[PDB]
């Protein structure tokens, strides 16, 4: 029933979204979900994830492609493309520290209205941020990031839309599916439904909405 | 004249591998810092790799792309390991449960200030997870080459945009091993490869001097 | 390897006047057997941070009627009439937090946040002497971090290096207070062999643990 | 005269599980609203329990109890297929985040700018919140299920007991009553034979509309 097909699943990524994507350098990347996103040719995508991937890698695709706005990642060193759109001035990227960047996903998905960090202070991303003190110490409140779409990706999925990231493939994907409105995993494989423990499972049925083979 | 670069790597990783003892868990950011560990041996360290990964193991041979480490290599997973996600991994990081975390610099200054993620104009990657690793680590190691193509690095005040603040604690270089404490810098070692004049004369900084091992 | 010890040598880093995680669900997930340990040691004036205060006679309940409870901080006291007894005389001070905020405050002290923006409470008696920030037009609690100075946490299964199994409903609090106290001591239902246990199904990992005990 | 109590329960719970649709993740608190589990049928509700499960099954048969499985009033359960196990910040992300689809809980007092008192009476009975507030402010369809009076007023103008949550209350399940609250306020949306109009006027303290 949550097991469509990759056609009818890239309907639900229109232009000007922004859109999670899981991925550590392209390890935990949906890549056919990428492909077919390449295919659709959608535009003015704000794409928040860990990293830019390569460009011929992950979400360095979309980047090479013209098909990203604004980018808001960690680090964006493995994909020259990217720091090439940054400085021209083609696209927008907002550098987050890494923990912070979990932090602010998570937010979104946990119903949190922000986050307290100390990693920030003074440096650039202290800039437009407000200083809360607390008990005499000073933190950054960084933001939820809520996204309209999530792109997600599973070594293993049951039909129910349970989701397994193994080894280093979770990274934000299961922070990601609760802090979008649409949650699309990409399987590996679709196991059966209830065929996954309730004790090794990464993300809960109750975040995905379509599951799509690779 | 100098020094040959792969021995200049090696004086420093060793001497990092030192810092460490049983049970510590580190972080090792990519490029000299990563050599620092065919140096530990038997020290019974626990690595950690921001994408996911405690108790990092050693490069498998011949090969999973589904395990690998912050910067994109394939790793193996040690005897007693877990697997989780981002947010996980940075509270690992932001909490101050890595005992040491061990960092290359463009600039370090005697106030434990640290610039090693942006040179304006020139090369911007991002901050990636070295934000956070040098706010929460407990004991932050920056080891560097003590001057780059010729220019000082070691300063009173950083003049590049900062990581952090105040957060450095050691300086190892092939010349020198300085503590950063609440008064300035301190000379606590001078290698075979230097001279305490040659030292003044490739720092800027003001600095005291050790107990001191020369 | 090293870290399993002696119940006797793993009380002796609770102090007196000590703030303590206590896993727990209805005790359900409590390490009963490190409570009643902490029972003959008669450890006084503690501060206890856990989910509930359990019942009379099961869980941190056990500690509140043995009067050795200065101080409670937790999200409901109702099936121990003996907490709601000496809340009310002045005998012991009790915080009621609801209980995502309180996830979210211990799990602070543990991820190295300064604390945390919450929707839950504005408008009720929590947000009294509150930080309350505004996000965007829309007002926030400001929650504080809970750090501990022992947790005390319960595995269904540990294995010798210190990582953790808590199974169905055990994982109360117990992966976040063993990540927010200064020393943390796991009851172990069971001792399995170091590296016995898969790196995807753990919940608590080894770098958190300081103690091993096998629950008696 | 008072109605049987356990016919009052039977209505509520009824009626609250025609608010639910296949696939709602929902939230039931200890109570009249853990009845609401019997007359869900065939729908493809999860039920999730703010102790850490996600797909909570129904009781064990007597002998298969495990204690280290039990559900937000410590009483034994088992696991529906496709359930997952979490600690309480996972938990509590799910409640908060607005995943749960609809959670029902019982009242004490309940009024027409939709707050919600159910947590406290100062001086005779305090509880503690456990997971009400974080359920209530963060659920998507907020249901109080009640007994429409205790002997005593509780569909107010306004909340005098100790608040649980403000602007919460999405419908309010009487065994009189199907009250909807609005940005207008109340309105009176559904009659049941056990009552009329007449009788929820002089019940029901709050100002109300009626729909057609």
């Amino acid at each position: 029933q949550k097991i469509v097909s990759m056609e009818e699943a890239i309907s639900h990524v229109k232009d000007g979204m922004t859109v999670h994507i899981g991925g550590f350098i392209a390890c935990g990347t949906p890549e056919s979900i990428i492909t077919a996103l390449i295919e659709k040719g959608v535009k003015d995508l704000t794409i928040v994830a860990n990293d830019t991937g390569l460009i011929d890698k992950g979400i360095g695709r979309l980047v090479v492609n013209n098909q990203v706005k604004k980018v808001i990642a960690s680090h964006i060193g493995t994909n020259p493309e990217t720091g090439r759109r940054m400085q021209s001035g083609e696209m927008e990227v907002e550098l987050v520290p890494q923990g912070t960047l979990a932090e602010r996903v998570r937010a979104a998905g946990y119903g949190l209205g922000g986050i307290l960090t100390p990693t920030g202070l003074g440096t650039i991303v202290q800039e437009g941020k407000q200083i809360i003190n607390v008990d005499g110490k000073d933190y950054l409140l960084e933001k939820p990031i809520k996204a309209d779409v999530a792109l997600i990706f599973g070594t293993k999925v049951d039909e129910l839309g349970n989701v397994i990231c193994e080894k280093t493939t979770k990274n934000f994907n299961p922070l990601m599916a609760t802090a979008a409105d649409v949650v699309i995993v990409e399987a590996l494989e679709i196991v059966p439904a209830g065929s996954l423990s309730p004790e090794h499972l990464d993300i809960s049925r109750i975040f995905i909405d379509y599951i799509v083979k690779s | 004249m100098e020094m040959d670069k792969n021995l200049v790597r090696e004086v420093i990783a060793k001497r990092v591998a030192q810092e460490f003892h049983d049970g510590y868990v580190v972080n090792l950011g990519i490029g000299l810092p990563t050599l620092v560990a065919n140096y530990v041996g038997d020290m019974d360290v626990i690595f950690q790799s921001e994408n996911g990964c405690i108790g990092v193991g050693p490069a498998p041979e011949k090969e999973d792309p589904y395990l690998v480490n912050a910067g994109a290599g394939f790793i193996t997973a040690a005897k007693g390991a877990m697997f989780f996600d981002s947010a996980y991994s940075f509270g690992i990081i932001r909490g101050g449960h890595v005992d040491a975390t061990v960092l290359g610099a463009l600039e370090v200054d005697e106030k434990g200030n640290l610039a090693n993620w942006m040179i304006p104009g020139k090369k911007v990657p991002g901050m990636g997870g070295a934000m956070d690793l040098v706010v929460g680590a407990k004991k932050v190691i920056v080891a560097m080459e003590h001057t780059s193509n010729g220019a000082i690095k070691i300063l009173k005040e950083c003049k590049l945009p900062l990581t952090a603040v105040g957060v450095v604690d050691l300086i190892i270089t092939e010349k020198a091993v300085f503590e950063v404490t609440d008064k300035g810098l301190v000379l606590k070692e001078i290698t075979p490869y230097s001279s305490l004049e040659d030292i003044k004369a490739t720092t800027a900084a003001d600095f005291i001097i050790a107990d001191l091992k020369k």
